[PDB]
């Protein structure tokens, strides 16, 4: 369970995903967004991964 | 005619040094030097770049070990 958020700030992501952390059940997501930026692949590769 | 300057440093002797020759280059069309860190932390780190990069000002940065 989520909700959605018109945003394509990613340090807003990173606190989201310290969000999920504090919500305590996180182990992986699946998500995406309705655009086309590679530049957040890149921020996954540089912190999730 | 000021500019903001980042850089990293890991003490903050380097870093007083660092405004020290910000104002010696400021002799030359001014100068701005913004604050200053290093942790071994690749979150707080990437995580205090946009608090850092807040002011619309900072053209280039230096990185440390």
């Amino acid at each position: 369970e989520l909700v959605a958020m018109n945003e394509t700030d990613p340090k807003s992501i990173i606190t989201r995903i310290c969000d999920l952390m504090s919500d305590r059940k996180i182990q992986g997501v699946v998500f995406a967004d309705d655009t086309d930026q590679e530049a957040i692949a890149q921020i996954l590769d540089f912190i999730s991964a | 005619k000021i500019v903001n300057i980042g850089a990293v440093l890991s003490t903050r002797k380097h870093e007083q040094m660092f405004r020290e020759a910000v104002n010696q280059a400021n002799k030359r069309i001014q100068l701005q030097a913004t604050s200053v860190t290093h942790k071994p932390n690749a979150i707080q780190m990437a995580l205090s770049v946009c608090e850092d990069l807040i002011s619309s000002q900072v053209y280039a940065i230096l990185v440390s070990h």
